[PDB]
C-alpha cells in the first residue's frame, strides 16, 4: 500500500468513512496532495479537494503559469507515466480519476508538469524517454527492446533527422509495448510518446521539415 | 550494309521488295552494351505502419 493510502487510515477511522467520502465527485471521494512543478511561479506541495479543477490549483497554490495563464503550452497532469494535454483542455479538466480518464489522460500520482510555450515539447518528452531507458529493469523483451528502441527515435526526432512515416511507425511500436509487459512500466513509456503524438504532431513533422530544409 | 547499288537492285528485283528496309543483319541501332544504373523500386508491402503480415 501506498504511504499516502496508509497515513490516511487512521484519521478515517477517526472521523468515520462519511466525512472522507463527502470530499470530491462520487467514486473520487477525499483529499489529495498535489506537487505543481514546471514553469509555474511558485513550485509547491499543497493539499487539495480531489476534483479542484486543474487551472484553479495552478493559479491559487502555485502562483500561475510563468508568464501568465496565456503562455502555457501543455501540461503532464500525474507524474511522468501520464499522457500530457494541451493548454485547450487545461482550462477545465478536473483532477480526478475519471475526469482526466476522459481527458485521454491519468490521475497518476497528482503531479502537475507545466510546460510555457518556450518550451521544447518534444526534447522534454525525449528526457522522459530517455529516463524510462535508465530504468527499464530489463526482464521482458518489449520494455527491455522496446523503450531502447523509442528512445532513439526520439533522440533523432528531437533533430528533426527522420521522415513523417515514422511518426505513426513510433505509435505502432509504442502500442507493440503496452499491454504485453510483465509491469506497467511499459506503460508509463509508451503513454508519454502517445500523448505527444496526438497533440503536437505537427511541431514533429515542422522539425523534420527543417533539417530535410537545412541539410539540402 | 556496304553492298553496292546494283547489287542492291538485283536483291531487290529477285525478292521482289526492299530487302535494305529490313536488314536481318543488326548495326549501330542497337541498345549499346554499357547503360546507366538502375533504380528498381519497391513493392507495396514496403511500409513503415500498417503493414502487419497477417493482413498480407
Ligand atoms: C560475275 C563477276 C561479278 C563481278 C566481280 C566482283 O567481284 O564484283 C565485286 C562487287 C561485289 O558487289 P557487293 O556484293 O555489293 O560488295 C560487297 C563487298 O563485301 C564490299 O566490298 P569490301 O569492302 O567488303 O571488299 C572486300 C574485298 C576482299 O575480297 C578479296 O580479297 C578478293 C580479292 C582477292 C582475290 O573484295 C574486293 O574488294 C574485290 C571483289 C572481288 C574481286 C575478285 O561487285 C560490284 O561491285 C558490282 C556488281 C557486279 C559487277
Ligand atoms: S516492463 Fe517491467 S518487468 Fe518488463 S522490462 Fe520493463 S520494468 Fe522490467
Amino acid at each position: 500500500a501506498n504511504v499516502e493510502t496508509v497515513a490516511v487510515s487512521p484519521t478515517i477511522c477517526r472521523r468515520g468513512g462519511a466525512w472522507f467520502a463527502s470530499f470530491g465527485r462520487e467514486r473520487n471521494s477525499g483529499t489529495k496532495l498535489f506537487n505543481i512543478s514546471g514553469h509555474v511561479n511558485h513550485p509547491c506541495t499543497v493539499e487539495e479537494e480531489m476534483s479542484v479543477p486543474l487551472k484553479e490549483l495552478i493559479e491559487k497554490h502555485a502562483g500561475g503559469v510563468i508568464g501568465g495563464w496565456d503562455n502555457l503550452l501543455a501540461v503532464i497532469p500525474g507524474g511522468s507515466s501520464t499522457p500530457l494535454i494541451p493548454k485547450s483542455v487545461c482550462e477545465t479538466v478536473l483532477m480526478d480519476f475519471d475526469a482526466l480518464v476522459q481527458a485521454q489522460t491519468g490521475l497518476g500520482t497528482a503531479a502537475v508538469i507545466v510546460m510555457d510555450r518556450s518550451t521544447d515539447i518534444v526534447k522534454a518528452i525525449a528526457r522522459l524517454i530517455e529516463f524510462y531507458k535508465h530504468e527499464s529493469c530489463g526482464q521482458c523483451t518489449p520494455c527491455r527492446e522496446g523503450v531502447d528502441w523509442m528512445n532513439k527515435v526520439m533522440a533523432r526526432f528531437v533533430k528533426g533527422d527522420a521522415r513523417p512515416a515514422e511518426i505513426d511507425s513510433l505509435w505502432e511500436i509504442s502500442k507493440q509495448i503496452e499491454g504485453h509487459t510483465i509491469c506497467a512500466l511499459g506503460d508509463g513509456a509508451a503513454w508519454p510518446v502517445q500523448g505527444l503524438i496526438r497533440h503536437f504532431r505537427p511541431e514533429l513533422e515542422e522539425r523534420m521539415q527543417q533539417f530535410a530544409l537545412q541539410h539540402q | 550494309a556496304s553492298a553496292t547499288r546494283v547489287i542492291q537492285l538485283l536483291r531487290n528485283w529477285a525478292s521482289g521488295r526492299d530487302l535494305q528496309a529490313k536488314l536481318q543483319l543488326r548495326y549501330q541501332e542497337i541498345s549499346k552494351r554499357t547503360q546507366p544504373p538502375p533504380k528498381l523500386p519497391v513493392g507495396p508491402s514496403h511500409k513503415l505502419s500498417n503493414n502487419y503480415y497477417c493482413t498480407r
